[PDB]
């Protein structure tokens, strides 16, 4: 049970195919629709694990 | 017993830290400096790394001129463009017309050129009486005519 | 001399600026592997991806680096110098073509066509029974240096471990692909090696005050890579 | 177009990301262009800042640095292309 | 006549605007930026020792839980702020209303 939940908190650090791993920091330097593409793919990946 | 929602603790602030600013530009050498080089041969004015503040531009001789081709007066101190590129001169008030992209005519083609894709700010004022003193500068050349 | 030498566990460098206590931290970048060859040099050489100079002598043995692509005509050259209050990290070039002079007084006898220098950055002198180590390493125009203080205690290489601390990055923008080495700071001798850097997967220990002190190389033997898989220094029967 | 910002893209004509119509281009740079300049109407180039999508503002001159009319004239011909073209 | 052209290249931007700071506060939930960092929680005095080139400290789980003030040299903790699920008891509805 311990090495579960370590599993799962590790992922939240993948970019899984976008520029970065972070949220806000794709939210800035991006285009706000080329940027919706981007929380596509975290989406799906986080809905994965 | 049910379960609805969550609850969570909002923010009172917000807080930003940066370092300390040092390492101006070399924007204050040409202040306290009341003449520079010609037209045609053009001071070079090469900037390296530095903090960009550009409020004390505006107050040193109030330009009559602020408008920026390429970008913004409102979006002048955000960018961090790699480099700058300032050239300076003296002109004629009365070839208005010949500073922009276009207009080509005698500071055009037979003085230095003014590139038509400008990506920078335009500022012009009339500093005749910090520089035109009562003996004046009638020596100054010009060109008026050329050949290439 | 061109001879050969055993690399021993040398050329680890914190890969980061992130403190980290009483973890293992697996990371995959250059390195140096364990038990390679290196060219002991005593008497012009590619960039490759990295090196390690490893010139100790006891006080006085290393002066200058050039550091070029063509290293003459006008190409830029990042010349690295020192001396006793300063480094010259600065982008000038000179035509060199030539051996520089082993002087024991000024720059004379190095430079013949010092042309424009356009970066000119200075700081602490790099110096600090002495062992001065190095790594080189280039990408996306930041040249990153490490440095080590350790003392020498043994004329052969001093069995054990170092961690070599980042000393400066600068935003260059240029690719060289050579270097040379100036030294004598006259009968003598000049104990100078040199290595490598490849790809390579590790496996670092820090105590609980940020400090490496061990490391497993991934591709050495069977029982190494065991250890990368399990995460761990011990590894019980099975 | 929806997402882009620079200049009037935002400054006057706020395009939501929401759009569902089609653009349509029609040029006739000879009809609609002075030979030195359509100087009747003019475009609002330096003002304040962006607005939101679908905003209409018409006061003018009263905005003064803490620069007058921010309209930099047309000097459109009808035959230039580029920088000049009407483009409705 | 002065004109400034604003090039780039590839090669690191080199000339950047000037940067703002603002106070510092402690034991409150707040949003912070330092240096570039974004995050949200509450700061405290931090009694760890960071070596002098390092700037912020990451656990086993790759998640920052320490920073260090670029206006003067301190090292800060970081912790988040709190939060939980939320229950309601109630006995049945066609007895009472209360919760
Ligand atoms: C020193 O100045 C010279 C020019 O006097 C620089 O040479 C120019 O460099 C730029 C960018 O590196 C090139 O785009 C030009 O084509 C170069 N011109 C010539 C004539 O070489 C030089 O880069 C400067 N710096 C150094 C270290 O020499
Ligand atoms: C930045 O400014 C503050 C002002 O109090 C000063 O205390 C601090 O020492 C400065 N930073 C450095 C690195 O000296
Ligand atoms: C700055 O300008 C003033 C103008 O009177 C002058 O007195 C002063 O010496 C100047 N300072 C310089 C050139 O450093
Ligand atoms: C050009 O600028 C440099 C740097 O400020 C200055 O030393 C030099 O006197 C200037 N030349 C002329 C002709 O103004
Ligand atoms: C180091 O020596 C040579 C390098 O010339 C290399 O071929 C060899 O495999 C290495 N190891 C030993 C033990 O010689
Ligand atoms: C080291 O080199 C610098 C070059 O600027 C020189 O000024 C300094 O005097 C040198 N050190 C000694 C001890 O001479
Ligand atoms: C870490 O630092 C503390 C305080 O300086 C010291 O007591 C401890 O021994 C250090 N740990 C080491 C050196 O492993």
């Amino acid at each position: 049970n311990a090495q579960a939940l370590n599993t799962l908190v590790k992922q939240l650090s993948s970019k899984f195919g976008a520029i970065s791993s972070v949220l806000n920091d794709i939210l800035s330097r991006l285009d706000p629709p080329e940027a919706e593409v981007q929380i596509d793919r975290l989406i799906t990946g986080r809905l994965q694990s | 017993i049910y379960q609805t929602s969550n609850f969570r603790v909002q923010p009172t602030e917000s807080i930003v830290r940066f370092p300390n600013v040092t390492n101006l530009c070399p924007f204050h050498e040409v202040f306290n400096a009341t003449r520079f080089a010609s037209v045609y041969a053009w001071n070079r004015t090469r900037i390296s790394n530095c903090v960009a503040d550009y409020s004390v531009l505006y107050n040193f001789a109030p330009f009559f001129a602020f408008k920026c081709y390429g970008v913004s007066p409102t979006k002048l101190n955000d960018l961090c463009f790699t480099n700058v590129y300032a050239d300076s001169f003296v002109i004629k008030g009365n070839e208005v017309s010949q500073i922009a992209p276009g207009q080509t005519g005698n500071i055009a083609d037979y003085n230095y050129k003014l590139p038509d894709d400008f990506t920078g700010c335009v500022i012009a004022w009339n500093s005749n009486k910090l520089d035109s003193k009562h003996s004046g500068n009638y020596d100054y050349w010009y060109r008026l005519f050329r050949k290439s | 001399t061109q001879s050969y030498t055993n690399s021993f566990t040398r050329g680890v460098y914190y890969p980061d600026k992130v403190f980290r206590s009483s973890v293992l931290h697996l990371t995959q970048d250059l390195f140096l592997p364990f038990f390679s060859n290196v060219t002991w040099f005593h008497a012009v050489l590619p960039f490759n991806d990295g090196v390690y100079f490893a010139s100790t002598e006891k006080s006085n043995i290393i002066r200058g680096w050039i550091f070029g692509t063509t290293l003459d005509s006008k190409t830029q050259s990042l010349l690295i110098v020192n001396n006793a209050t300063n480094v010259f990290i600065k982008v000038c070039e000179f035509q060199f073509c030539n051996d520089p002079f082993l002087d024991v007084e000024s720059e004379s006898g190095v430079y013949s066509s010092a042309n424009n220098c356009t970066f000119e950055y200075v700081s602490q002198p790099f110096l600090m029974k002495n062992l001065r180590e190095f790594v080189f390493k280039n990408i996306d125009g930041y040249f990153k240096i490490y440095s080590k203080h350790t003392p020498i205690i043994g004329r052969d290489f001093p069995q054990g471990f170092s961690a070599l601390e980042p000393l400066v990055d600068l935003p260059i923008g240029i690719n060289i692909t050579r270097f040379q080495t100036l030294l004598a700071l006259t009968a003598g001798a000049a104990d100078y090696y040199v290595g490598y850097l490849q790809p390579r997967t590790f496996l670092l220990k820090y105590n609980e005050n940020g400090t490496i002190t061990d490391a497993v190389d991934c591709a050495l033997d069977p029982l190494s890579e065991t250890k990368c898989t399990l995460k761990s220094f011990t590894v019980e029967k099975g | 177009a929806p997402g882009q910002t620079g200049n009037i893209a935002d400054y006057n004509y706020k395009l939501p990301d929401d759009f569902t119509g089609c653009v349509i281009a029609w040029n006739s740079n000879k009809l609609d262009s002075k030979h030195s300049g359509n100087y009747d109407y003019w475009y609002r180039l330096f003002r304040k800042s962006k607005l939101k999508p679908f905003e209409r503002d018409i006061s003018t001159e009263i905005y003064q640095a803490g620069c007058y009319f921010p309209l930099q004239s047309y000097g459109f011909r009808p035959t230039y292309g580029v920088g000049h073209q009407p483009y409705r | 006549v002065v004109v400034l052209s604003f090039e780039l290249l590839h090669a690191p931007a080199t000339v950047c605007g000037p940067k703002k700071s603002t106070n510092l506060v402690k034991n409150k939930c707040v949003n912070f930026n330092f240096n570039g960092l974004t995050g949200t929680g509450v700061l405290t005095k931090s009694n760890k020792k960071f070596l002098p080139f390092q700037q912020f400290g990451r656990d086993i789980v790759d998640t920052t839980d320490a920073v260090r003030d670029p206006q003067t040299l301190e090292i800060l903790d970081i912790t988040p702020c709190s939060f939980g699920g939320v229950s309601v008891i109630t006995p049945g509805t066609n007895t009472s209303n209360q919760v």
